[PDB]
């Protein structure tokens, strides 16, 4: 369920690809090297999938680097200060709407977001909902935030 | 003479498959409804698994009640006339048809990614391959019967057309996707995933098993439609009856299966 969560608000790409800002990147927002080079880029990757050596993954091979993402996220959320004790206590649907919020502002980002946090630790999901909504990640990108919103408020999948 | 009181036996035998047919249907019907409300009751009708199968029982709800509709063209009056309502009904219920394959289908593409790939809005893709993809065949179907086989309600049967090959081919093929899906489940469940317990994984390996149950069940059924039966007065009303049992029960059968994977 989250790797199609993210598939769905971020993309998927199957064929390396360079960023707004020049570097090589492939899957769902899989940064490969910031060398210039498509010599660096591809290697890297061919070390990362250990497969025969090619630019084009398998939809199975984007899961993968997906999921080693998902892990490096979830690092840096348990050393965040702010950040640790609401992922500890909330469910597998909520905290899958947490790391969602740390792909695309970063673990930094997140911890901005004081009151909201407290209320999301404190169960009180429905007013949680209106502060992240005086916001403006909410104005900038209004789809995304909403189904992210309502799976905070309910804990289930059913906006996706 | 003893032609005659031979020929009003298989009078009797013929209209006692009507029965078993009309009876198999009203008890089909019934609990076809009985499982849609219930599905539609719980707070799980907005998981994506459960608008697939509410969406799946309503497929076979349309297909049952046109059965009853179909049943007053069956009149030889009827037939021959080929009036404009008469050929509406059967495209109707050759749709449902196409619609119960597809869904059947969007059954077995959602038990495949559950198990490989970690609501509302992933929905649109299994009611755009239910309800949508069919429409287009039918209507090519259509067009096909109004220039090249244009009677009988478009209910004939004629040698050497391949009209109905139109909608038929489609129903074969999402057949023969489902099986490579299955072994693959099959064989992803025995290697990879044999010692697991994700709720995804419990949850599949009942599907697994009832579908194993009900293919056979359903199966049959449409390898019969090919047999020639036989002159043997044993043979033949053995075949009438037990086609008639078959045919008719499917809907039940099939609303069985959905609430057993509501568990
Ligand atoms: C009712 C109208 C058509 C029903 N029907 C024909 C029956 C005679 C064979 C059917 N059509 C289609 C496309 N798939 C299926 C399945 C099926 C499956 O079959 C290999 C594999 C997987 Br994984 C899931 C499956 O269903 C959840 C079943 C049990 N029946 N079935
Ligand atoms: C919630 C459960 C209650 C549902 C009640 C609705 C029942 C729907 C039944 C429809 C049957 C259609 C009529 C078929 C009668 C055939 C009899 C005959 O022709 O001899
Ligand atoms: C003046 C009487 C002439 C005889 C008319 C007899 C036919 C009357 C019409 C019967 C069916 C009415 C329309 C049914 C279409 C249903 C379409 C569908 O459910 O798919
Ligand atoms: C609950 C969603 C149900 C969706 C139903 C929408 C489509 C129903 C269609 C019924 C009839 C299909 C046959 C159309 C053939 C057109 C050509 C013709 O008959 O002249
Ligand atoms: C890339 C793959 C995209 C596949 C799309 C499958 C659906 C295409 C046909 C949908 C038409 C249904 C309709 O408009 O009635
Ligand atoms: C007889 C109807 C059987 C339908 C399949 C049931 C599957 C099961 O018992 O697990």
């Amino acid at each position: 369920n989250i790797f199609e969560m993210l598939r769905i608000d971020e993309g998927l790409r199957l064929k390396i690809y360079k960023d707004t800002e020049g570097y090589y990147t492939i899957g769902i927002g899989h940064l490969l090297t910031k060398s210039p080079s498509l010599s660096v880029a591809k290697s890297e990757l061919d070390k990362a999938i250990g497969r025969n050596s090619n630019g084009v993954i398998t939809k199975d091979e984007a899961e993968k680097l997906f999921n080693q993402d998902v892990d490096a996220a979830v690092r840096g959320i348990l050393r965040n200060a702010k950040l640790k004790p609401v992922y500890d206590s909330l469910d597998a649907v909520r905290r899958s709407a947490l790391i969602n919020m740390v792909f695309q502002m970063g673990e930094t980002g997140v911890a901005g977001f004081t009151n909201s946090l407290r209320m999301l630790q404190q169960k009180r999901w429905d007013e949680a909902a209106v502060n992240l909504a005086k916001s403006r990640w909410y104005n900038q990108t209004p789809n995304r935030a909403k189904r992210v919103i309502a799976t905070f408020r309910t804990g289930t999948w059913d906006a996706y | 003479m003893e032609i005659l009181n031979e020929e009003k036996k298989s009078k009797v035998h013929y209209h006692v498959a009507a029965i078993i047919n009309y009876l198999g249907h009203c008890i089909s019907l019934v609990a076809l409804l009985v499982a849609f409300v219930l599905f539609l009751r719980a707070r799980s009708i907005r998981c994506l698994r459960n608008i697939i199968h509410a969406n799946l029982i309503a497929a076979f709800i349309l297909r049952n009640a046109t059965w009853f509709v179909v049943q007053l063209t069956m009149s030889p009056e009827v037939h021959q006339s080929n009036v404009g309502w008469c050929r509406l009904v059967t495209a109707a219920y050759n749709y449902f048809h196409v619609t119960n394959f597809f869904w059947m289908f969007g059954e077995g593409c959602y038990l495949h990614t559950a198990i490989v790939l970690t609501d509302r809005l992933r929905a649109w893709m299994f009611i755009c391959i239910g309800w949508g993809v069919p429409f287009p065949i039918i209507v090519a179907w259509a067009i096909g019967k109004l220039y090249y086989d244009n009677e009988k309600c478009w209910a004939g049967k004629r040698p050497g057309v391949y009209t109905d090959y139109i909608y038929q081919g489609p129903m074969a093929l999402v057949l023969l996707i489902n099986f490579i899906f299955l072994f693959n489940i099959v064989r992803i469940l025995m290697t990879k995933l044999r010692a697991s317990t994700t709720s995804e994984t419990i949850q599949a390996r009942k599907a697994v098993k009832a579908t194993l149950v009900l293919l056979p069940l359903l199966g049959i059924t449409y390898m019969l439609a090919f047999v020639n039966p036989g002159e043997d007065e044993v043979s033949r009303v053995v075949f009438i009856y037990f086609n008639a049992f078959l045919e008719s029960f499917q809907g039940f059968f099939v609303s069985v299966f959905a609430c057993f994977l509501n568990s």
